[PDB]
């Protein structure tokens, strides 16, 4: 001994059901009677299943008389019994992970008993072996087929789904709810990005999400009045202020890089910086910032200043509470926390796996980085079509609206995306 | 323990003459002896009179006429651990570890005329004899 | 007693109970190992293995996570978790308790340092350089940092990248390289790569000598593969424009020995301190160079090369240097940086803190060592 | 406990200034009083560099007195304690090791000492922290910073050096004091190679290293009356008598290798055997000697027959006393040691790493090779310019005469080295 | 009581601290190792680390040596170093003790090894063949040698160079290789390398037979990969000009016939021992030469080939093999030896001890498998 088991969990469920009758659907479907332990509860499960079964509200008063009149009240401990599962459950709408304990559990025991089983069968029937043999394989299969799996998502509903996406793709009209990026096409289907959102950008290297990001960044602060907070992390504060104003003032980025001027190129210059030096833009150019100081800093400034936008030139650089799995999905939750907190939009870069060429970006690129999937509100990938100067910008995820592709054109020469 | 160098240099030496009257003859002149040690001396007077009589290199015949006393000396002497070809400068090396030995003894009279000004707080006088001693053991090693 | 908060822990994993949004902000400050009782550091990674799942976290799913790797009961059992979670009456300070747990954790590490320190100084005897050399990097190590928190406003950083465009420093003796550095500032850190004959020695060479010969600057060069000797006659060769083969072989005409005397009067009041011990330590780099100052001036520190002198210590250690003399420092290496300058021979810079990144174009005769304008 | 300490090193260290006033300057240079472990030690430095300072002769009588007008005489042990430090140094000239030895173990107290500090503050202060982490970086540094470096030498003195050289390879006049080479051009430099010496001749693979001793060896030989012994490692006797031979009577080598010979070009032949046979040369091509046997061997040489010069073709072949880095040590030691109880020359080639390529040979070069630099008294490199059939013979190091590049002519076709 | 003696010991280690100079000798006669006693070889060795530093050896530096390493108390104090430094009276005849200390060292190390081969004569039982193997090798790796001590003078080594180009050995049956030989002599170890169909074995069997048909020596040939068969079947083959096709594919024309008749019963007359069994071992090449020798006569040893019999062993003990009988070895080799020669086609030779060394060439056959002149 001694059997695998959950009173705890167990207590969980049976409290929730309680609590919430609706606890009670996501039990049955991953538990029955038998998957507990302890034979009080069972008893109390199969009290509240029957009561379910006849259409009546499962709750203390019902389960109580039903037990009372199948006469396992006393034996399962009575109402007072009832009381300290509904007070042994920390929280309800957790009651499927309790479930899953308690199912795990009963499954080890099924795996433990059937192996013991075949064991025994070993030193007795002595005899056949040829049966053994067959019945031990059918045996040990029995026990996987057991768990509570399922189900497959029918076309029909998907369908639907598809369908539903398309109406609003068309339906896109047209107000700017959230903070303007100053990409028309995009702003259409996000509206634009919002408050306390996280938004993952993510793209292969040469692809252009760092332009991408930068040229949002420079659009919310030069066009509207708010305050845009940027993180450079592989690239210094000089060497990416050259590339928004190349992008600025329409200056070609390879002749700067060569000293080359023409003299009205400098005129060019000059009214860059004149319109760029009234932007709210804060740059940190720190090599690898953990979170925390991230957070600190734009803490400090959004009460000093204010704050509207936080952009940090991509994840992956970004280390973690120690001195890379489960270390990324830590600074992915506290990325979103950082948005809840300064109900600021969030904008990570994120690079992509080099899964696209084994095959047009998708989910399971980042997935092999996740659980970057699950935090981000809205997930993005930049694809090129021809690696026409035009870039495609693939809205894969989105909590509050529709997902497809928005389309810009790249210009090299000044290193921006402009509209179509 | 270990013997000191001068007495380990008689001992050689003379483990190399009861089987060299080459080299018994070389130590006659170059030391007297004027060995340090008594019984050093004793069996050099043994060694010496071997050859002075006519007798060559024979360990045999040496330790049959030696007095009985002294006997236990050269039959351990005669079994030392030596190359019978002594070298040019390892006779210089023993010889004179063995001719200024007295000389490291004539030291300890200074020693104590130190030692005693020290006793008698008289400071300088026992540095200055401290500063005699250095040059005399300069003039040794 | 090793310095720890028992209360501050408490407070973390109970705030964790109470608020499960509570393991964020302990999360990012904290690491398992942080705790000083096992029992706390157990609980904390068992509350990080849950949210990576990612579950939610609380009592029920925690202990099973536990009792599941078989620790429920070392921790204390549901009791001491209830405990944890009964005793928090707020979550909103999680931070302020992780905060504390952090430092505790810190000064741990720091006493655990030092005592090895000290301990080794004791058992290895046997090794004194290579005792101070990593007493000073394990100290080093301790300390994290941080980045206090100041973003740069854009209108600053313009200002520098305008005036980043069209001889604040020491002037190197070469017009076109002084334009994109203008010249070599105090307590940077200058690194220079090449590969075989083109040749590193020469330009750093060159770069020390007009330096002392056209500023009252005092330079420090540290070659570990030629002697000084060997390096003063590649010096007054490029000097006075002389003819190496003649030096070497004996054998000088007369517009060699009037062109040496030149070489070696204009070499004189220069203005050139050189170290040409083998095998170098950057300490024994830090002691001559700061008695130096202190006694004479300086300054502007060459170094030939640094793979003779594990390079990320050296270098960082490079960087204390030139920021603790205010002076600027230029090391050689063969095919943390403040300027990176890679090598008719064209010099491409590929990192430089405040000035323009581009690239210049020198000549080099082979007869005389000397790199010359255009 | 307990703390590092040599006290039979501070005893050597005063001991020597006892024997050597001159002692106390290397002394008092490497140490301060305070390094001393032992109070007596320091009160006894204390004591010597107070005299010292005020141009007093420092002896057993100044610091006897000195010490007794301070009242520490008895404290420290007397004068017969003066004594006994004079009989605890076994060589005065050795004081610099002694010192560095006690300067050590005093480095070596104060970082026990400031490591142990630290740890303390961290329990007592705690507080600030901040701060703490600073001054621990602060003190640890202090801590090497302390030991005796420098000096820079600077460049005046070099320059005197610099020209003063120019000086002995112009005032190049002209008698030769030891073994004639054959090339005059050397001989100005060397004069020629003399008794004692160890000369070493490193040079890359195929740059002639082998046929340059070949040459000299024959040249004193058949010039001179004097015998060579060759110590030919890689190659037999027969195969360098070949190549010898080749050089003598100008037979194209080539021409040998495959038979072919001009009836002309044997009556060559006959002649550089005739000539060749009066020579006093010996060879022994035993693959991989020890330097016992080498000695044993050129000491029975000697005293048979007599012996000028020893030449070994390569170092790196030789075997050590055993069955590499120290290894090379000890046999350059040993050489060092050949050449002064045979009172002759030896030529030990030497192969360069592959640094000269990385880059004109250096003493580097020989230097991750060494310690052969200390021992030998003449370091030469062969390099070759067009890698004009020309070869450059760089004289790095000579004990007593000038440094420079003597040059030579190469004959693939003779496999010899010709005057300019 | 193993061989030893304290007293040359204690001379060295004394004589050291007498004059440092003295190091050197004893340095090239020994190692730390061959002191019988740990606290000398304790104390060599600190002596050995101090000279390669390369700082003077004497008391004090040898004694803060030890100490540093923690090893002072262990090899008897300062008191025990004095205590040699003060017992030795010169320093004339260190290398006198020296090869005292290393002789008790050999028999020492004699004595080890023969000790571990009586030991494993009881335990492995079970491997005799690799145990006789290896107790040979074993011993042999004992004894070093050493080179006595001639010098060859030039009068000497030009007499065998001048007649070393303008048949004192065994006839191979080729002139032009007879030349650059003249021809397979005596005890001479013959490595024939080459590479895939050549071919190696049609080149050993071609020499075999024109020894043993035109001289009335006997040869002994090793096949390890065709059978004595195989190695018939080729001989008269090329013997007697018969294709192999026709011998092999039984039918034979009557030109075959005669020309077969002919060939056995020139090849009857020799003077030919096959051995082809698998893997042999070359101790047992060895008994069946030696009992051919004493029985028969010989010889000529021909061997196809030496990786089928780690390399350095079988070489080795081949040579021996090739100077125990006085009769020349050819072992062929696929891609200490006395003469290598490797592989219309080019016969290549790198190395000969007395001989030419030069190329020859030679026509091959393929349909007959034969090697013949120009």
């Amino acid at each position: 001994r001694i059997p695998p088991q959950s009173i705890e969990a167990e207590q969980a469920v049976l409290g929730a059901v309680f609590l919430d009758p609706a606890a009670l659907v996501p039990a049955s479907e991953i538990l029955i009677p038998e998957d507990f332990y302890r034979a009080a509860h069972q008893k109390i499960f199969h009290a509240m299943l029957r009561v379910a079964d006849r259409g009546e509200p499962v709750d203390l008063v019902t389960v109580t008389a039903e037990l009372a009149a199948s006469e396992q009240l006393e034996e399962i401990g009575g109402v007072s019994y009832l009381s300290e599962l509904a007070d042994a459950v920390p929280t309800a709408a957790n009651v499927e992970y309790y479930a899953r304990i308690v199912e795990e559990k009963s499954v080890l025991r099924r795996l433990i008993r059937t192996a013991t089983s075949i064991a025994q069968d070993g030193y007795t029937r002595e005899d056949e072996i040829d049966v053994l043999l067959d019945e031990a394989d059918r045996k040990i299969m029995e026990v996987s087929q057991r768990k509570h799996s399922g189900a497959f998502k029918n076309i029909k509903d998907i369908l639907v789904q598809t369908y539903d996406n398309i109406e609003m793709l068309h339906n896109r009209d047209g107000e700017i709810t959230g903070i303007p990026t100053g990409f028309t096409e995009l702003d259409r289907m996000t509206s634009g990005f919002q408050r306390s959102d996280l938004i993952i950008v993510a793209a292969r290297p040469s692809v252009g999400k760092t332009a991408f990001a930068l040229n949002i960044a420079q659009n919310v602060a030069t066009k509207t009045n708010e305050n845009v907070a940027i993180f450079s992390l592989e690239m210094s504060a000089q060497q990416l202020v050259m590339r928004m104003l190349c992008a600025e003032g329409n200056i070609n980025a390879q002749n700067l890089r060569t000293g080359k001027l023409t003299p009205e190129d400098w005129g060019k210059l000059t009214m860059a910086m004149g319109s760029l030096s009234n932007a709210g833009i804060y740059i940190d150019d720190t090599p690898s910032i953990r979170v925390s100081d991230i957070r600190a800093k734009c803490r400090r400034l959004k009460q000093e200043s204010g704050l509207g936008m936080i952009v940090i030139d991509y994840l992956q650089l970004i280390q973690g509470s120690g001195r890379r799995q489960q270390e990324v999905s830590e600074i992915s939750r506290s990325l979103k926390a950082l948005a809840r907190e300064l109900e600021v939009p969030v904008i990570a870069l994120s690079q992509l796996s080099r899964s696209v060429e084994q095959r047009r970006p998708m989910m399971s690129d980042i997935r092999e980085s996740g659980s970057i999937e699950q935090d981000a509100d809205i997930v993005a990938f930049l694809y090129r079509d021809d690696y026409k100067n035009i870039i495609e910008i693939i809205i894969a995820k989105q909590r509050n609206g529709p997902v497809g592709t928005v389309q810009l054109a790249f210009i090299k020469e000044y290193n921006k995306f402009v509209n179509l | 323990k270990l013997l000191p160098a001068f007495q380990n240099a008689e001992r050689l030496l003379l483990a190399h003459m009861m089987r060299s009257r080459d080299v018994a003859l070389v130590v006659q002149e170059r030391i007297g002896g004027r060995f340090n040690i008594e019984e050093h001396r004793a069996l050099a007077a043994y060694i010496y009179a071997f050859y002075e009589e006519g007798h060559e290199a024979d360990p045999g015949a040496l330790i049959s006429r030696i007095p009985g006393e002294l006997q236990p000396l050269a039959s351990e002497l005669s079994l030392l651990l030596i190359a019978d070809d002594v070298s040019e400068q390892e006779l210089e090396d023993y010889i004179r570890h063995v001719l200024n030995r007295p000389k490291w003894l004539m030291l300890k009279v200074k020693e104590q005329e130190k030692t005693e000004a020290e006793r008698r707080k008289d400071f300088l006088t026992a540095a200055r004899i401290a500063k005699e001693m250095i040059e005399m053991k300069k003039m040794l090693s």
